[PDB]
């Protein structure tokens, strides 16, 4: 169970972190990234 | 090399040599790691299922 | 004869082999095993000078210095070096091809 | 039959000097004990071909073969590729105590060891027993008594 | 803020390489003082056998007396203890080794060290950190032995280390016989006779072969055991003199005792000593290695160290992490930019990755595991999956 | 250079036995060297000590 735990727990947690928190963040990045490129040009 | 295949070949050779062994003599393999090479794999495959 | 001198040099400087007290097979109840060595070689000029030879004509004992001179010289006397008209030693370095 | 220091001074250093220069060499080490045998190991980078490494090591050792003492040269230098651990242990035992340990070792060496080495995948077989031999245990007191 | 937390967590959390696993067997090594004979080693091996006989878990226990993975002699032994199947077994190999070490640390007269199978098949014979402490400035063997003794004491005082020991053959005493050549000449005894009698007293001489049931076997002549156990027997040897009266060796030999290292180990062309250790419970391999190097920093000048086996691979794995992460990020950046021919989209996809790193680090802190190679694989996988979610939207 | 050197060693290995005993004891040395001298390094005693 040691190897399985080591391989699994990190990916398990990182998956919830990438799902619950990204759905709200990546749109926020898209917003104001095009704003930054407008500011440059 | 492969531990499992080498262990199987060694065991087959020992079985072959048992026939010619004198009476009062006995073969043994007290320590072997080849048998553990398989069960672990099973677990992983089982987990996959 | 010179063969006698060579023989005496070989015998006096013999390089005795080492051993081990208590080595297997060992007697029952043996608890201590220890290596043992002996120095059968000569490590001084005077020791070689004092190597004993037996006279054939009379049987008397003589020393190596009696029929020889023992010194510390060089293995070979083939080459010499002169750096600017002065004695010295030197070696040459050859680079590997390529 | 020489102390570890003798072999270390005479043999090990000369071998390692040339051995140090092999391709894909992660490191190397040497060990000398009271048994009279010295073992120099060379560990190569992971993924390197064992066969190429062994032939390279053989080339480098034959490069430095000349300078070693005469007796060790007569005995010879053994170069081999092997794992660091035992795959298995094959044993012979007498349940009825009919055969002694020396007989068991002789039977193991004479017959079983060569057959096991014949099997594919068996890189090395290390035997912990010796074949039979004739032994003459001499009493020094009796020898000197007769002037021999 | 989340990116900063991810960076801090990745930086400061302990590290390891592989997780421990149970393979149903363990290995015990017995090392006894230099003067120990075969009987003394046999007694401790028999004590170990007796202590493991009652334990239900063990199914087989083979002991090899006279051979060890590090050094050979009459004071070294190695045993392989095999355990029953996991389900029938009611104990782990780690607890078995701990119990063996605790029990055999007082009763026996030598050091017994029970260890688990190596994490990887051919990366060593133990499960711990292996070190080579070497002399880089020609200090000498006695200086190296003093340094190893100091290091052993320092590691013993430390709590991060469970047991730190040295693998090899201990230093031992030796006897040298000095021959009075002048008295030999005075008594008429010829030196070659003394040399021959000394040489053949304690060695096996191979003479010739002889047929035994169709096989060639060696004829070996050696002195009887009873006459080669103590120095008195050696000094009792007699040689004829000029006057026809035997002279014993004791008359013309003086014994002198010294203390020298029996075994010589060398690593990377330098005199070296092999040391081993196992991290204590709740301590990682990286912590143990860091503490070991910090301790070595306190050792005298001219003494260096190098990591070998599993430790070196762990060092390489932990050095390369940042470069691999950066290259994976660059690869995904270029691939996304080429596919969608824009700069904003790939950068927006990159920014998410720290979010997945946050989850991974918090999960491995919550469960208490370490930053091993499997965690690195998981991190690089979460990179791709977070990029997969960011792409699916943007 | 290295390939030529190893080929020379392999080729001479066959002839080792045929040479007199003294030469075999002395051994045969195979090397790859330049025709001349890259440098000369020497030791001198200025005070004749």
């Amino acid at each position: 169970s040691e190897t399985q735990h080591a391989l699994g727990t990190g990916v398990f947690g990182g998956m919830i972190s990438a799902t619950i928190l990204a759905i709200f963040f990546v749109p926020v990045f898209f917003i104001f990234i095009l704003g930054a490129v407008e500011k440059l040009f | 090399a492969n531990a499992v295949k080498t262990a199987e070949g060694v065991r087959a050779k020992i079985e072959e040599l048992k026939l010619n062994l004198p009476e009062g003599m006995e073969f043994s393999i007290p320590y072997d790691t080849a048998p553990f090479v398989k069960i672990s794999i099973e677990k992983v495959i089982h987990t996959l299922l | 004869s010179i063969s006698d001198v060579n023989n005496a040099i070989r015998e006096n400087n013999v390089e005795i082999a080492p051993g081990r007290l208590g080595d297997l097979p060992a007697e029952k109840g043996q608890l201590i095993t220890i290596p043992l060595s002996a120095q059968g070689q000569l490590s001084s000029l005077e020791q070689f000078k004092n190597i004993s030879l037996k006279s054939k004509t009379n049987g008397s004992v003589i020393k190596l210095s009696d029929v020889a001179n023992v010194e510390i010289g060089s293995q070979a006397y083939n080459f010499a070096i002169l750096e600017n008209g002065k004695p010295a030693t030197a070696a040459a370095i050859q680079l590997s091809p390529g | 039959g020489a102390t570890a220091k003798t072999i270390n001074d005479s043999v090990v250093t000369l071998i390692e000097r040339e051995l140090s220069g092999v391709k894909n060499l992660l490191y190397y080490s040497a060990t000398t004990d009271t048994s009279g045998t010295a073992e120099i190991t060379a560990t190569f980078k992971p993924g390197t071909d064992v066969e190429m490494a062994q032939v390279d090591v053989q080339n480098k050792i034959k490069a430095v073969e000349a300078r070693l003492p005469q007796v060790v040269r007569q005995q010879g230098l053994q170069v081999e590729a092997s794992s660091s651990g035992f795959l298995m242990l094959v044993g012979i035992n007498s349940p009825n105590n009919q055969y002694s340990e020396v007989d068991l070792s002789d039977y193991l060496v004479r017959n079983v060891v060569e057959e096991l080495k014949r099997v594919e995948g068996v890189g090395k077989v290390q035997s912990f027993g010796a074949e039979k031999a004739m032994r003459i245990w001499v009493d020094p007191n009796k020898l000197v008594s007769y002037g021999l | 803020v989340i990116t900063g937390i991810t960076f801090a967590g990745m930086k400061y959390w302990p590290t390891a390489f592989m997780p421990e696993e149970d393979q149903g067997w363990f290995m015990t090594s017995f090392q006894l003082p230099s003067d120990a004979t075969a009987e003394r080693t046999r007694n401790v091996v028999n004590q170990f056998e007796n202590n493991l006989k009652d334990n239900p878990d063990v199914k087989s226990n083979t002991a090899i007396l006279g051979w060890g993975f590090s050094g050979a002699g009459q004071n070294v032994a190695v045993a392989f203890t095999t355990l029953k199947d996991f389900k029938e077994r009611t104990s782990s190999a780690s607890k078995m080794t701990s119990d063996v070490n605790s029990s055999m640390a007082n009763s026996t007269e030598g050091e017994t060290m029970a260890v688990l199978p190596p994490a990887i098949d051919e990366l060593g014979t133990f499960s711990g950190f292996s070190l080579r402490l070497q002399d880089r400035a020609n200090l000498g063997m006695p200086a190296l032995l003093a340094a190893q003794d100091e290091l052993m004491a320092m590691a013993a005082k430390n709590k991060k280390f469970y047991m730190v020991w040295n693998e090899g053959l201990p230093q031992g005493d030796n006897i040298s016989l000095k021959i009075d050549r002048e008295k030999l000449s005075a008594l008429g005894v010829k030196f070659s006779d003394v040399s021959d009698i000394i040489s053949t007293s304690m060695g096996s001489m191979y003479i010739n072969d002889f047929p035994n049931q169709g096989r060639m076997q060696q004829v070996i002549v050696q002195v009887e055991a009873k006459s080669r156990m103590q120095l008195k027997d050696i000094l009792n040897l007699k040689v004829m003199g000029s006057s026809g009266q035997l002279v014993s060796l004791s008359e013309v030999v003086t014994p002198q005792w010294n203390k020298a290292p029996q075994q010589y180990n060398r690593y990377n062309g330098r005199p070296s000593l092999s040391i081993a250790g196992i991290p204590n419970f709740d301590t990682s391999s990286g912590e143990a290695m860091r503490e070991m190097e910090q301790l070595i920093a306190k050792l005298p000048k001219g003494i260096g160290y190098e990591w070998t086996g599993i430790s070196l691979q762990e060092k390489q794995s932990e050095s390369q992490m940042a470069f691999l992460l950066g290259l994976s990020m660059l690869v995904v950046f270029l691939v996304l930019a080429a596919l969608y021919e824009s700069w904003a989209i790939p950068l927006s996809v990159m920014l998410v990755v720290p979010l997945g790193i946050f989850g991974a680090i918090i999960a491995i802190m919550s469960r208490g595991l370490m930053n091993d190679v499997f965690f690195k694989i998981g991190l690089i996988t979460i990179i791709g999956l977070s990029a997969k979610n960011a792409i699916l939207i943007v």
